[PDB]
């Protein structure tokens, strides 16, 4: 559905040249949830309005169904924009109407008949579960159903493409957990294609198909989920995985921590578990084995896309011989196995 | 307590809200569009010309400047010419209409100020026409302070309807003039006081209250 | 333009200045007390009195809705009793300060308003006395809207003072009314107009340059 | 005791409704020690601190501050007390007209001081926070950190006995956190500044806190010592906090299989206590060559909380009906805590 090509975009504000973003190509597979990470200042939600050109690239390429958006017409452009939805983190609705209403503006705006606005309005409403709420008004609502009718409200076109904006970035988790649901249950159901940017590694996770990372207004890993979660190419990637996975080294230990090996010492190790691995009962089996005894300092476990992925921090007690013999079957199961220095 | 006097003290009541509300009305059918050029011209907002806004908001400011009896005084060979008169409300009201809309054009600026841009943002998304943001997301935002504007407008008004009685504009402000500047019969000045504050009260409560109303 | 009438603006502009400056003075001893009393009464703030800010509030509510040419008229009594007259420029110091006082303190408490509660807090949690942190915190925290406000009132108070030159306080609104209306000059008219006009650009531009002087 | 509540009892009337801010609590601050209040919003954390500084007045109880009684006092002695007590805000509570110099000096001047001392007592004070660099800057310029410095050398400027924190931390970032706590460990060490604290992060209190009471609806639920309530719970909520410090998380797809019926080729989902006795104890790793059992770990920390290690883990055990049954047993003897969450 989207193919972004070299775009780059230099803003003209202050006597001072930024890169928002410099020389980024995304292409997103039709009916695909494709996720874009990355800091603040990334230059991610310049990215996201590149698409249906809320910004205009200084230079590069956008094609939305085939069609280039950059060379467009103000009034073919808006009949371009009916082919991408958006969402928005401050959920964008007009205080003066009800839900109801708030959904049929952009069927207001291309004239469509009394009955027609109706029947959309009222289909797409049960569909996100506020036909319950139909009078009423932002006022009165969560901020999970405001980004209900916004979502909504994105659909009345009946688009090919949904932007996400943050569209999550501020709400209950619980309810950042059932939006993320819809929007999934969208893409499956109906085959729209979702393009989002977030700074939350765990919505990325939750509905992405394909993630991009993004740094400097330039975007160095484009993937699967599963391979960035389980095989992190950039530190930075892996560095995200440290935001999801929760991996606290104690901070005794630091000071502990010897950086070659001294007299009666044994050695910190960081083991990095992929799918099969996983479910492995892989340090039980070397400590009958190899008879070494794997302190825990700290291990979590977590699913990205189908595939299982986890890290624990340990200690190894054992002989020179048995320790060095687990570590060598662990590889040789593939647990990556990094000796982090010695305790 | 003269049936005579009590009858132009009341045909008084009436000056006042005949020039209060319709200089109030042509106040923003100048002010109403211009506020909304002001707005929509600054840096951030859709048409941006600095240069366009940096005219129109000092013909803004210069006539907000000026105090409102110097205006109507100075305006009088121009109100001439216009109505053909100049002592009377149909003649007032024409100073008393160019007294308000410049005040009233920032008012609407700023109520516009007032409304989260990205409105403007999820709006363009849309399609959406610079017409119809203004029309259909833009001034239906704006209106409960579009609406506490007025009611400010119109209070303001009053007072400004009432330095017309010393120019002879001939309301509920000019009996106070006569008989209280010059008179001084104390059940008249004591009435008009009353009645003219029982006025602003009024305009206030029924718009105070209309705010309320229109507010989601 | 006569020689005997560019020595009588002469007058005026300083007979404007001096009505202008002092009513705004007396007006913020008055109201600025007024305007901090109006603060604290306020419900959860140091002294909380639901009544006693309800009976402040409705008469400054009351002084503040009288146009005041009308404030004017009706304190013609008031006015001789304290002066001794009706006549002239200290005079008319006394309705123009009786007028400027409801701005104030509405002003004064609106810019209390401004400062977060926590700084209170901060404040009666370091030992201090209502009467120091009032002058010692709340005060110097408003500065900015404080001197935002004077600037509003003394333009507010030229307005005022040129309306109060129909009623005889002399100064440049007196000579307007005059050489406007009561028989036109229309050089004496012009040089009216644009003198008030730079008074009040003058007034605000260096009240401005004042706030802006206040560490952000 | 340096401070001491005692039965604090305080309602509120703000509606037709009336709520129950604090209940009968009653706690002691040991001078020289750091002592936190933990608990959800909305528990009474800002009412109860704000009592010991009589900002509230509880409906019932007493505070008593360095022996000298507060509830019932004369507005001018409440003045010299509040001498004695300094106090910090999650939003720092600057006066933005002020120089980060003369915002410390401040409550110098309430009561009257030569300028001379405040010069001094000033200048100290910020060497002592670290921003002794930027006597002359204005708190708008101020990063979030440089501005609870500020404020932590204003509170000490009367040189008090004890410190308030009222979600002092709140605000900063992680990394923030860290510095400001420490910052605040070393006044409490090094000129053996009394502190009270108020957070909902459970992890101010284990990084700087001697004593912890856990506080539920203007309850107090558990009141032991910091190594005590990291270390033997006493309370659900007080392992809901604990639990929540170190990050564990059980996946959306453990909660949803894992049922407290038992089935057929299922293995218990169970999460481990262990103490500092257990805590380098190579229990698990012994535990698969005695029982023949396979360790299978969802998630797991160790930390240090008041001098003290400690830690949870959340894992699976694989073995035989007996096998399973043993090494439980085995654990349990050697100051594991074991617990069954269920059934997979
Ligand atoms: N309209 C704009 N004008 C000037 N600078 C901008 C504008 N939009 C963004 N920027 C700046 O350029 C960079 C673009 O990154 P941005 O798209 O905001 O990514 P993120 O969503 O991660 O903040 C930002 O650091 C921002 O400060
Ligand atoms: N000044 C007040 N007026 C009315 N209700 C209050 C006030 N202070 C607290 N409450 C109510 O009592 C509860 C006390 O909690 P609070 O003092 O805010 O501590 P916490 O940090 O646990 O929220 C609050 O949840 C609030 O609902």
């Amino acid at each position: 559905m989207i193919k972004l090509s070299n775009i780059t975009k230099v803003f003209h504000q202050g006597t001072r040249t930024i890169q928002a973003l410099n020389n980024v190509s995304l292409h997103v597979p039709a009916g695909q949830i494709y996720g874009v990470i990355g800091a603040s200042g990334a230059g991610k939600s310049t990215l996201i309005r590149c698409v249906n050109l809320l910004e205009r690239p200084t230079e590069g390429s956008v094609l939305v169904d085939g069609q280039e958006l950059t060379t467009l017409s103000e009034s073919e452009l808006t009949k371009a924009r009916r082919q991408i939805g958006m969402i928005f983190q401050h959920f964008n609705l007009l205080s003066s109407r009800t839900v109801f209403g708030n959904v049929a503006l952009p069927l207001e705006l291309d004239n469509t008949p009394k009955d027609e606005v109706k029947r959309r309005v009222t289909e797409l409403l049960s569909l996100v579960g506020l036909g319950d709420k139909h009078d009423s008004y932002p006022s009165n609502l969560s901020g999970g159903q405001k980004q209900r009718v916004a979502i909504a409200r994105a659909l009345a076109s009946n688009p090919k493409v949904l932007l996400c904006d943050q569209a999550t970035s501020a709400l209950d988790p619980a309810t950042t957990r059932s939006i993320l649901e819809l929007l999934k249950d969208i893409n499956r159901r109906l085959g729209l294609t979702i393009l989002l940017i977030t700074h939350e590694m765990d919505v990325v996770k939750r509905i992405c198909d394909c993630v991009a990372v993004i740094s400097n207004g330039e975007l160095i890993e484009q993937d699967t989920v599963s391979e960035v979660f389980s095989h992190p190419k950039t530190p930075l990637a892996q560095k995200f995985i440290q935001s999801t996975l929760h991996l606290d080294i104690p901070e005794d230990y630091q000071e502990r921590l010897q950086a070659e090996p001294f007299t009666d010492c044994v050695p910190m190790l960081r083991l990095e578990f992929t799918g099969q691995s996983v479910d492995a009962p892989l340090l039980s089996e070397t400590a009958r084995r190899f008879n070494v005894n794997n302190n825990i300092i700290s291990a979590q476990m977590d699913y990205a896309g189908g595939v299982k992925f986890g890290i624990m921090l340990t200690e190894m007690h054992g002989t020179q011989q048995d320790t060095q013999a687990a570590i060598a079957w662990l590889q040789e199961h593939h647990v990556k196995v990094e000796v982090l220095g010695y305790v | 307590m003269s049936e005579p006097m009590m009858w132009l003290l009341v045909r008084g009541v009436w000056e006042t809200l005949a020039m209060t509300f319709v200089s109030g009305f042509f106040g923003f059918v100048i002010g109403l569009p211009v506020g909304v050029l002001l707005y929509v011209t600054r840096p951030g907002q859709i048409i941006a010309n600095a240069k366009l806004y940096r005219t129109v908001s000092a013909i803004v400011n210069i006539f907000r400047s000026i105090p409102f009896i110097i205006l109507l005084v100075w305006m009088i060979p121009f109100t001439r010419v216009i109505v053909g008169t100049s002592i009377g409300l149909q003649a007032a009201i024409v100073p008393l209409t160019v007294g308000a809309a410049p005040f009233i054009a920032r008012m609407v600026e700023n109520a516009l100020l007032e409304i989260p841009t990205g409105l403007i943002e999820a709006s363009r998304a849309m399609g959406a026409t610079p017409m119809q943001i203004v029309r259909k997301v833009l001034l239906p935002e704006a209106l409960p302070g579009l609406v506490n504007a007025a009611t400010i407008t119109l209070i303001t008004l009053v007072g400004y309807s009432a330095m017309g009685g010393a120019v002879g504009a001939g309301g509920l402000g000019q009996i106070g003039y006569q008989y209280g500047y010059i008179g001084y019969n104390a059940t008249v000045m004591n009435t008009v006081l009353v009645l003219l504050v029982i006025l602003v009260y009024l305009i206030q409560f029924a718009g105070d209250r209309i705010v309320r109303a229109v507010t989601r």
